[PDB]
């Protein structure tokens, strides 16, 4: 398995620590990582697909030219990489009245996107195309646990276009923390929004962050000694969200947050340091306390 | 002589002149060959459009009639009647859709609808150009009715039947007729007892003259045509006596299989040897084989040793003339809006669980209690339209009685329980029948049953409790609403019974967009099928409650016994046969056809093929394939079908 | 220029098809032309041809699904026959996509108008087919 | 109290049209499905503590009403997809809710925060940049100091500004190229 | 008509005109019951079939006779809308 | 957002057990017939110039919100009758 990384803009230039634990995660599963020289935003579509929709879908288009020149599809670490560009990816595959109008402006760039380019997520990757018990052989040091999924809106759906099974009910993320040897512990509005999506968190901070901390309150009131995410807008709003929960709401909670190549890092006999867990606001060092 | 033909081109009030160019089309019509009168009417069906044609074909000598109009599947019987009267035979007589087929679905290009129409016409005046007097074949109608289904609309079927004096055969899957009128506790907007009132009609079912009565019996196979039909009736094995066995039930005792109660939806626990309902017509006991160990304990206690593994399926075969199609519907299966929940929290149930619970002879013994902690719940949430207006599982359609069903048994707790909090959470109240507004109002005013307009977007179980929150806007007032109940009841919709595929194949019908069975015409011919013979009654043929049902029932018996009563109809001639001069005896043609018409025969001292015309339905498949030409399907000849499709790209 | 299309329908499911998606104002191009048979298994390699050389740029064929035929088992013979009318048609340099065949029941109004929407749009795309006006020389 | 003189009858049409080819002519135009149950509302987490009501806003567009385009509450929206994975009349809600902060965007109702964002990919091709924070942590973990990324590679950003300009994204965030800031 | 949308003429006319020529089918238009007497199986009713002041079985329906009609009429059939002649029939389709 | 602790399950039944016998229990309870038409606040000149909807307090009543008895919109109505004149559930 050959995949072009695209990187994004958080995890590259705020939550480093997941990409390292990104590469090497999937480097023992056996998939080469290709880098994707001059990728952008993808861009974010919550904010941008609010503000212009033909400019979300140009730029889009742009970045998965890149990929299909380089004969190779994409794999993202980020709900919200893998929403822009896996609607993108599919709404130019599927109207061509949009298409017309984005490659007669990538033309002005000597580009043209021709619907080659697959866009994959990290954790649906590993759940059909790698296998979970390959998560598991894998495991040196098992995580027992509890663990307060957050599986992201901008992962499961649109349901109709991702084909990912159910944005209810849904059992991939939980499986794959499992495997590791931790608990996914049931909480109150699981499938709920983290707040930060939509242009929230820029606009509407503490809107942004109420919600957040609903899902915090839900997640230790089920027992969680963690929250584990597939998506580093999740990861800040959820970890910086707290130094500001604390700051305006008075809520203190010293609730660890990861990002789940952070966690899987763990399982693989990761070292701490490499995963920049320092670079959290919040400290996770109660969570290494336990295990 | 050279054809002569009329071409009649209709507007259909607007419907296809709004679109299609009717004056242009009947000028193009008339630089066609052969085509000597060519009108444009409003109407051609009315009166003053029939006698237009009529009056035409006597004056103008016309030996052809064109129709540029709706579906022949609408109105072919209609204008093939109306020529004949005017003395042109039945099939010089060819129809073009231009509505349907043009008109409906072209309305934004009106230029190219108009076109197209000419091609349509001219396609039409190429085939009916060759088309060739037929004699309708007038076939004998047998003296006897089949009625598919034991519910209330197939059980009234049969007593009009009986009682006009027709043999009449019903036969009902399960072990019991009834249907699920038998499972309701009350009925809307009287809230009679259901069983009360239906026992009386099933008693007169199984005891009357002229009705045969096939209990725990299917339909397995139905061949030939309208009073014409042999079907194969197969009465499964109960593996126990009819003669010998009492019906009082000594013998699940000693079993071991414990066996989802359908008739109870699955809430409580039946034995492998059962009887579905206490009063079950016929009352006689049943033992499910699928589920049988057969371990052999029922038979050591059974006294009148009634018990026989042996007992083997018997097929009755049967000669009906009609046949009517009332095999009902089931309930929606809410698990796929698992936001709701259902099968995953215990104290989300369906309405038809409900109806199970609330009913005394049901497995709670009529008391509606949580099955989580089997406590009584005093506050309950009903949510309606579960399956129903609903594009994301596929159902558009609207499931007709849910709003009355919840507001009945919303009814039938608070007599049992007045304290009980009952909210409905609903998007429109549809209480359209006589007596149902009345109702409705009744249901608030009088037992203070509560109405939410706001179709619930999710449910939450409190995992402590087993309690339910239900979430939805009040959109009466714009607010967002999380209130607490103790059970949560879906007002799930109706779907077709899962047998309806095998009817379907059985019978040859179509099927509605709601997956529902297809009537001819929703307002022509409400429970007839474009399958000659063969008619609808009940929820088979969409949602509707008792009333419709049998309605329907009594309608269906009606036109039913419109070819017994008449004793002779006539099918249409459109029939294969061989031409022995071209014919070298191949051999391809005979497997082709699924009911053996063509066969190998010798004639002339020479092996030749021959085709028997009563076997035979017009499918057309034996002359496709036949190598020789030699055999052709009159009314669909090679010949005719390729003027068609040259008639599309130039006249000839 | 726009394509002239030829339809094959059955009697009993695709043509309740057809007329459900004009119960429903279910609008579609109207380029095709449908011509009625009681069966799908009526129709054999020759209508087909014949559209061909009159000048058709496509050809529709659409009967019951399989199983639900009227008669049983005559969709099953013309289903044999028109995959081998496939690829005889690239022999003759008749590109594949020109004939389409589908399972359309009554009760299928929205596919039959999609059909008809998909059909036309790939044979506009395909340009006119040009056997009529080799075959005039 | 409303009058006639207060609606605007093209409004939803205005809405669909935006909506073309982007995201979709039947995407948007599903607006005109809804039959205001509030299943969206009641799936709505921003609508749990704010006075934005989603059929509210579907209805306000059905019925003409402009005041929805200057409204505060279309922009509490996260786009989480819930109402539309729930709503029966298949609304393609979230997609129309992002059409309708376009013409927002048109009318000059842009939050500033959110003008910043934008400005941040055409200026440096992310919404979230690269600091030196990320090059000192970037060296503690063993990645290269600098990401891949269109940020250190102004052939691509060149690629951007061009499109952006191609787009009218600029003026319509009301930036300025030169002086590099915002009107 | 709904949901079909069909006009009411496509399925009502084609049953009015077999209705007036059915062979056990009596119509008795413009005629009203006026008495009926008995019980089930054994009704003895009085139609009172009124007049038209046309007979029927000469009349042809042509209707050239409207035309020359001098007085109008509040047409019934059309709720008091169009104005018809005092020799008249109910609708084109009648 | 409205919770069921928020609610009062019975002020319907305190409205009409207030108003017996005066005006009477069949008057007050006509209540429970409302079915939320609005004819009443189209009818209402209060309406046209404040934030009162009279088919809301109506509607407040019967889900439980007792903020209705603390509310300054129930003494917005000038007892014109209107309401009652057109409103066909026959509320009073
Ligand atoms: C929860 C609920 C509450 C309701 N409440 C009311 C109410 O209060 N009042 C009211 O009027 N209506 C009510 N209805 C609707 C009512 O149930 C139907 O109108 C009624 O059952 C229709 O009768 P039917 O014969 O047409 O179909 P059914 O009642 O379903 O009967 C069909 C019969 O055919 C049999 N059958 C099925 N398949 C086959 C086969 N392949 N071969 C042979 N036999 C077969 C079945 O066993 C059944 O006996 C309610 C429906 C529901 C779901
Ligand atoms: C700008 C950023 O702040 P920082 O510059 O990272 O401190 C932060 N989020 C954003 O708006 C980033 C843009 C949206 C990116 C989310 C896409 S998943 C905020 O404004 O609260
Ligand atoms: S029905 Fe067929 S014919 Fe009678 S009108 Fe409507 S279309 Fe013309
Ligand atoms: S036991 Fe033997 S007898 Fe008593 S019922 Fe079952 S079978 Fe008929
Ligand atoms: S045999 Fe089959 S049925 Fe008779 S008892 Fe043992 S199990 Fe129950
Ligand atoms: S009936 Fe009342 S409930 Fe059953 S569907 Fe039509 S509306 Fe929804
Ligand atoms: S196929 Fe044509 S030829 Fe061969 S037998 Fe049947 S008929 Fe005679
Ligand atoms: S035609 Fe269809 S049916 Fe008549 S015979 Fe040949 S096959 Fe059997
Ligand atoms: S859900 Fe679909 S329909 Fe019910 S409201 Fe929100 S949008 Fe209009
Ligand atoms: S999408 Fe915008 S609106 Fe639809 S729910 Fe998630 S948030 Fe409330
Ligand atoms: S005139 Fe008026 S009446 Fe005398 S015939 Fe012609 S129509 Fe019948
Ligand atoms: S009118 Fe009678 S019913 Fe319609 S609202 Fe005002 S009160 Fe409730
Ligand atoms: S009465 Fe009180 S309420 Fe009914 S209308 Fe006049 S004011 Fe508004
Ligand atoms: O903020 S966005 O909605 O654009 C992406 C969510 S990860
Ligand atoms: S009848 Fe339609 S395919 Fe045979
Ligand atoms: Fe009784």
């Amino acid at each position: 398995m050959k995949y072009a990384f695209f990187l994004g803009c958080i995890m590259p230039n705020r939550y480093a620590g997941v990409e390292a634990a990104t590469r090497t995660v999937m480097e023992k599963l056996g998939v080469e990582l290709v880098d994707m020289t001059g990728a952008s935003c993808c861009p974010a579509p919550g904010v941008f697909g609010s503000f212009d929709q033909k400019t979300w879908l140009t730029l889009a288009a742009r970045n998965l030219c890149i990929a299909e020149e380089m004969g190779v599809d994409i794999v993202t670490v980020c709900n919200g990489c893998y929403g822009s560009l896996f609607e993108a990816a599919h709404l130019l595959h599927d109207n061509k009245e949009a298409l017309n109008f984005v490659n007669e402006k990538l033309d002005k760039v000597g580009k043209e996107y021709k619907g080659n380019v697959k866009v994959r997520h990290f954790a649906e990757l590993i759940y059909n195309d790698i296998g979970v018990d390959k998560i598991a052989e894998k495991v040196e040091r098992p995580l027992n646990i509890n663990v307060g999924v957050h599986y992201g809106c901008h992962f499961l759906k649109p349901t109709d276009v991702k084909h990912l099974g159910s944005a209810e009910r849904p059992v991939m993320l939980d499986e794959i923390v499992e495997a590791t040897g931790a608990k996914s512990v049931p909480y109150a509005d699981k499938m709920m929004c983290c707040g930060a999506g939509g242009g929230v968190r820029a606009r509407e901070l503490e809107l942004s962050l109420d919600m957040t901390n609903e899902k915090i309150e839900n997640m230790i009131k089920a027992g969680a000694d963690c929250t584990v995410n597939v998506c580093p807008f999740c990861h800040l709003q959820f970890d910086r969200g707290q130094i500001e929960i604390k700051e305006k709401f008075g809520k203190e909670y010293n609730f660890p947050v990861l990002h789940l190549s952070q966690l899987l890092g763990l399982a693989m006999g990761m070292d701490p340091k490499d995963l920049a867990l320092s670079v959290h606001q919040i400290s996770v060092d109660p969570l290494l306390k336990k295990i | 002589e050279e054809p002569r033909i009329g071409v009649y081109v209709c507007h259909c009030g607007v419907n296809i002149g709004g679109t299609v160019d009717c004056p242009d089309v009947t000028e193009f019509a008339k630089t066609l060959k052969n085509v000597v009168v060519a009108r444009d009417y409003k109407y051609m069906c009315a009166d003053p459009g029939q006698e237009m044609i009529k009056k035409d074909i006597k004056e103008h000598n016309l030996n052809r009639v064109v129709v540029a109009a709706c579906s022949p599947r609408l109105h072919e019987p209609t204008f093939r009647r109306c020529v004949a009267e005017a003395g042109l035979n039945p099939f010089l007589f060819e129809f073009a859709n231009i509505r349907e087929h043009c008109s409906w679905v072209h309305m934004h290009e009106k230029e190219k609808a108009t076109e197209k129409a000419k091609d349509l016409v001219r396609m039409a005046v190429a085939k009916a150009r060759l088309l060739e007097p037929l004699e309708f074949i007038k076939v004998g109608v047998t003296q006897r009715a089949l009625v598919i289904g034991g519910g209330v609309a197939g059980i009234q079927t049969a007593l009009d039947l009986g009682d006009m004096g027709f043999e009449t055969i019903l036969v009902e899957k399960t072990p019991s007729v009834g249907g699920r009128m038998a499972q309701l506790d009350k009925t809307f907007p009287t809230n009679d007892c259901s069983i009360c009132i239906l026992a009386p009609k099933m008693v007169d079912v199984a005891k009357h003259p002229n009705v045969k009565l096939y209990a725990y019996s299917e339909v397995v196979d139905v061949q030939g045509y309208v009073g014409n039909f042999k079907v194969k009736i197969m009465k499964k094995a109960r593996y126990i006596d009819e003669t010998k066995c009492t019906g009082c039930g000594q013998c699940s005792e000693v079993c071991p299989i414990d066996v989802p109660n359908e008739f109870d939806m699955g809430i409580g626990m039946r034995k492998a040897i059962y009887k579905p309902f206490p009063q079950a017509v016929p009352a006689k006991y049943t033992i499910d084989k699928e589920h049988c160990i057969e371990c052999g304990l029922c038979a050591k206690v059974c006294g009148p040793n009634a018990i026989d593994f042996d007992q083997e399926p018997e097929i009755i075969e049967a000669e009906v003339g009609t046949i009517i199609c009332a095999i009902g519907y089931d309930a929606f299966d809410p698990t796929v809006r698992e936001e709701y929940g259902y099968g995953v929290y215990d104290n989300v149930v369906t309405a038809l669980e409900l109806e199970r619970m609330i009913n005394a002879s049901g497995p709670t013994g009529g008391k509606v209690i949580r099955l989580s902690d089997g406590q009584k719940p005093k506050r309950i949430a009903f949510i309606q339209c579960v399956g129903s207006r609903d594009a994301k599982v596929g159902n558009k359609y609207c499931s007709n009685v849910c709003c009355m069903y919840a507001m009945k048994n919303s009814q039938l707790i608070k007599e049992k329980s007045p304290d009980t909090e009952i909210d409905i959470y609903y998007m429109d109240i549809r209480a359209f029948s006589k007596g149902y507004e009345e109702f409705y109002e009744r249901s608030a005013k009088q037992y203070g049953i509560k109405f939410m307009r706001g179709r619930p977007s999710q449910v939450i179980e409190d995992p402590e409790t087993g309690n339910l929150v239900v979430r939805a806007e009040d959109t009466l007032l714009g607010e967002i609403l999380e209130k607490e109940y103790d059970l949560v009841v879906l007002s799930v919709g109706m779907v077709p019974t899962k047998s309806a595929d095998e009817v379907q194949k059985i019978l040859g019908i179509s099927r509605t967009p709601d997956q529902f069975f297809m009537e001819a015409h929703p307002k022509l011919r409400p429970v007839d099928t474009a399958t000659d013979g063969v008619y609808l009654a009940g929820a088979c043929q969409g949602p509707k409650d008792i009333p419709a049902s049998v309605a329907q029932g009594s309608a269906a018996a009606s036109r039913a016994a419109i070819p017994l009563a008449k004793g002779e109809v006539e099918v249409e001639p459109i029939i294969a046969s061989v031409d022995a001069e071209i014919c070298g005896g191949c051999g391809v043609c005979v497997k082709q056809c699924p009911y053996g018409a063509p066969r190998l025969v010798e004639k002339d001292g020479k092996v030749v093929a021959e085709v028997i015309s009563a076997l035979c339905k017009g499918c057309g498949t034996c002359p496709a394939g036949c190598p020789s030409g030699a055999l052709e399907q009159d009314h669909f000849k090679t010949i005719q079908l390729f003027k068609q499709i040259e008639g599309m790209f130039r006249d000839t | 220029w726009e394509p002239k299309i030829i339809g094959f329908c059955c009697n009993w499911c695709t043509y309740g098809g057809a007329d459900t998606a004009g119960v429903g104002r279910m609008q579609y191009p109207p380029s095709i032309r449908i011509i009625r048979v009681m069966c799908s298994g009526r129709i054999e390699p020759s209508l087909i041809l014949k559209a061909f050389k009159e000048g058709a740029d496509g050809v529709f064929v659409g009967g019951c699904h399989l199983g639900d035929c009227h008669y049983d088992s005559g969709n099953y013979k013309w289903q044999r026959r028109v995959m081998m009318l496939y690829e005889l048609l690239e022999e003759l340099g008749i590109e594949k996509e020109r004939l389409n065949h589908e399972w359309i029941s009554a009760s299928e109004g929205e596919k039959f108008q999609n059909t008809m929407k998909d059909f036309y749009n790939k044979i506009e795309a395909l340009g006119p087919c040009k056997l009529k006006e080799e075959l005039d020389k | 109290m409303i009058y006639s003189s207060d609606l605007n009858k093209n409004l939803a049409s205005q809405i669909i049209e935006a909506g073309t080819p982007i995201p979709g002519d039947d995407v948007v135009s599903s607006l005109k499905a809804c039959y205001q149950c509030g299943t969206c509302t009641g799936s709505c987490p921003s609508g749990r503590r704010t006075s934005y009501r989603t059929r509210k806003v579907i209805r306000k567009a059905l019925l003409g009403m402009d005041d929805v385009l200057d409204s505060d509450d279309i922009w509490k929206c996260t786009t989480c997809y819930t109402c539309y994975e729930r709503c029966p009349r298949d609304v393609k809600v979230t997609e129309i809710i992002k059409t309708i902060r376009n013409l927002a965007a048109q009318k000059g109702n842009m939050a500033k925060a959110h003008k910043m964002t934008a400005m941040y990919v055409l200026k440096y091709g992310h919404a979230v940049p690269a600091n030196k924070n990320t090059a000192e942590l970037r060296k503690s973990i063993g990645l290269s100091e600098k990401a891949p990324i269109a940020q250190f590679s102004e052939k691509d950003l060149n690629e951007m500004n061009t499109l952006i300009k191609e787009l009218g994204f600029d003026e319509l965030i009301g930036f300025d190229w030169e002086k590099g800031a915002l009107k």
